[PDB]
């Protein structure tokens, strides 16, 4: 599964296995169960 | 559920302790102390002057 | 002049209810048999972990204690006093008389010349024991009342004392005074230290006998 | 009716034992407190 | 400020108030308040007085703190009561029934039937038949007295005759 999206570049710790945020309680959400890889990369030039 | 503690399709005769049984909590209640000074900000929101 | 302590000061650390058991804790006591100074009739003392305070007599001579670091203005402190009307706590900066007191017309109050920015207030022979500690910002008072036969000597025996008052203040101490009431018209102090003890516990759930735990090899 | 100490010693050695057990279920081994309603009151699940 | 009756909106006087709520170093003070509820007695509850948090039944009782006593606990320091804080009046909690359930079993290879025991429980709790082992249920009780065949415990056991 690839789950590709944009987020404010603050909340990119907001993507982990088990947390608590705005970002996180709200709009997506990963289990403590997680295994997979999470990449970021920064774009204000698209 | 004696079959299944036993883990076989055959029991002999004898008493077999198969599970363990307790009551639910019907509901909840709390307790505190009573009210007394609950702050009468009708003084300061309700000032004459 | 000093005395001994027979066993005396012992207080109930908790709220918990106990039927008839042996009981052991660890807390702050003031540990039996210990040299307790004597002072009759007051001079800055001070506190270093909570107090145990007696006091004997018929009239009322001793009319509160006020307690803090510096005992003046600069840094806070805590008043509680008592006029022949009722106690009157109280937690100000002041200025304390380096020998504060009040008389007995009955005019009084020589005590401080000074009550700035208040944070707490509160207005409403004989042996009275007194403890007091002060713990996370709670200065906690245990007291009794127990009669005498004599009029002001240090007795025998075996009294538990209750829970009296709790105030979160905040407040450092590092010192502490008297008041007396003075001529116009006898006490105690000792220090409490970590001690273990083991409480006998009557089947009403009254402290009726105790062992200090570090007295002897018997103990 | 004025010497049951083998019988009275199995007895106490029984209740001994099973106080040692329950008075075990206050101890913290290096956790918070002892609570199970305090630990799943003050920590997320994680 | 000369403040006139007849002012436009925006020269009419305004009172204002300002909450500050500041945190020194103390151990606490003001908070908001806390809904609650009533008391029930005789059911298994979760209880909360004040802070003291569990779960039983709660019953009155024959107990007398003192004034500043708030809660009792026993021996192997388990609460056993408790003062409500609005009533003024003590009560003894009980852990809420539980046990063990044995099935007896007159043997698979001789019929289906079964017997049901709830270990040291009350029966109405749960043809039906008290014993000091507990509550069992799905066997008569006859009166003559045979050789032991299945153990119940207490001077009772059980056996499969006739068919029952
Ligand atoms: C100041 O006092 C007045 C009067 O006691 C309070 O006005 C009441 O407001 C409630 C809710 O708006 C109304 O239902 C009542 O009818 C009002 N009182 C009267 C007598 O009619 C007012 O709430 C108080 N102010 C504050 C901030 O508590
Ligand atoms: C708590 O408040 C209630 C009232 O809000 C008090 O209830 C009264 O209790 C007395 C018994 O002393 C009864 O005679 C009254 O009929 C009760 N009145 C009501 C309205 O319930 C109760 O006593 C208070 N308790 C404490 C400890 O403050
Ligand atoms: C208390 O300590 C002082 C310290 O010098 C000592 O002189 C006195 O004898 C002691 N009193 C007792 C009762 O041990
Ligand atoms: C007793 O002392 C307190 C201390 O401020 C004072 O408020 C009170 O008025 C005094 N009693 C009388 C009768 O004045
Ligand atoms: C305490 O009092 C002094 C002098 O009256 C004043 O300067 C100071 O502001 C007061 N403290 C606070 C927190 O206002
Ligand atoms: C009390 O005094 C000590 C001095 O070592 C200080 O560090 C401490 O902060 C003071 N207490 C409070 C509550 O500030
Ligand atoms: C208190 O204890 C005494 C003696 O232990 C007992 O006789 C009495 O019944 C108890 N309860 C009271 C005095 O209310
Ligand atoms: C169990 O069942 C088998 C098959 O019917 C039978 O041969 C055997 O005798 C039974 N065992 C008994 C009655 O003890
Ligand atoms: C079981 O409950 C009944 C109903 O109150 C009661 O009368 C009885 O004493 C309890 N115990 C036994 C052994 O029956
Ligand atoms: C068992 O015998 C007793 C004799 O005391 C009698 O009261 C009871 O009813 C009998 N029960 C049955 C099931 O026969």
């Amino acid at each position: 599964y690839a789950d590709s999206f944009v987020i404010r570049g603050d909340e990119v710790r907001q993507i982990a296995p088990g947390q608590t945020g705005k970002i996180a309680d709200y709009n997506y959400k990963l289990p403590d169960d997680f295994t997979g890889c999470v990449i970021a990369w920064n774009s204000n030039n698209l | 559920e004696t079959k299944c503690t036993l883990k076989s399709f055959t029991v002999e005769k004898g008493i077999y302790q198969t599970s363990n049984f307790r009551v639910q909590p019907t509901e909840s209640i709390v307790r505190f102390p009573n009210i007394t000074n609950l702050c009468p900000f009708g003084e300061v929101f309700n000032a004459t002057r | 002049a000093y005395t001994n302590s027979f066993t005396r000061g012992v207080y109930y650390p908790d709220k918990v209810f106990r039927s008839s058991v042996l009981h052991s804790t660890q807390d702050l006591f003031l540990p039996f048999f210990s040299n307790v100074t004597w002072f009759h009739a007051n001079p800055v003392l001070p506190f270093n972990d909570g107090v145990y305070f007696a006091s004997t007599e018929k009239s009322n001579i001793i009319r509160g204690w006020i307690f803090g670091t510096t005992l003046d203005s600069k840094t806070q402190s805590l008043l509680i006093v008592n006029n022949a009307t009722n106690v009157v706590i109280k937690v100000c900066e002041f200025q304390f008389c380096n020998d504060p007191f009040l008389g007995v017309m009955e005019s009084e109050f020589r005590v401080y010349s000074s009550a700035n920015n208040c944070t707490f207030e509160y207005v409403s022979k004989n042996l009275r024991e007194f403890v007091f500690k002060n713990i996370d910002g709670y200065f906690k008072i245990y007291s009794k009342h127990t009669p005498i036969n004599l009029v002001r000597d240090l007795p025998q025996g075996f009294s538990a004392l209750e829970p009296l008052v709790d105030l979160p203040i905040g407040i450092n101490i590092t010192r502490f005074q008297t008041l007396l009431a003075l001529h116009r018209s006898a006490y105690y102090v000792g220090y409490l230290q970590p001690r273990t003890f083991l409480l006998k516990y009557n089947e009403n759930g009254t402290i009726t006998d105790a062992v200090d735990c570090a007295l002897d090899p018997l103990s | 009716s004025s010497a049951l100490g083998k019988l009275q010693d199995v007895v106490n050695q029984n209740a001994q034992a099973l106080n040692t057990l329950v008075k075990q279920l206050s101890s913290n081994f290096g956790a918070i407190s002892s609570v199970l309603n305090d630990i799943l009151s003050r920590l997320d699940p994680p | 400020y000369g403040f006139q009756p007849t002012n436009g909106v925006g020269y009419q006087p305004y009172r204002v108030v300002v909450l500050s709520f500041e945190l020194l170093h103390a151990p606490a003070t003001v908070c908001g308040p806390k809904k609650s509820t009533n008391l029930v007695k005789n059911k298994c509850v979760n209880f909360n007085f004040n802070g003291l948090t569990g779960t039983g039944v709660l019953t009155e009782s024959n107990k007398k703190f003192l004034p500043f006593q708030q809660f009792g606990r026993d021996i192997a320091d388990t609460t056993d009561a408790v003062r409500d804080p609005q009533t003024l009046e003590i009560l003894d909690i009980t852990p809420c029934s539980f046990g063990g359930v044995s099935v007896i079993t007159p043997g698979t290879n001789t019929s289906n039937q079964v017997a049901v025991l709830y270990q040291d429980v009350n029966c109405t709790e749960v043809n039906v038949f008290q014993t000091r082992a507990g509550c069992l249920i799905g066997a008569e009780h006859v009166n003559n007295s045979y050789e032991c065949d299945i153990p119940i415990g207490a001077g009772i056991c059980a056996s499969y005759q006739t068919q029952s």
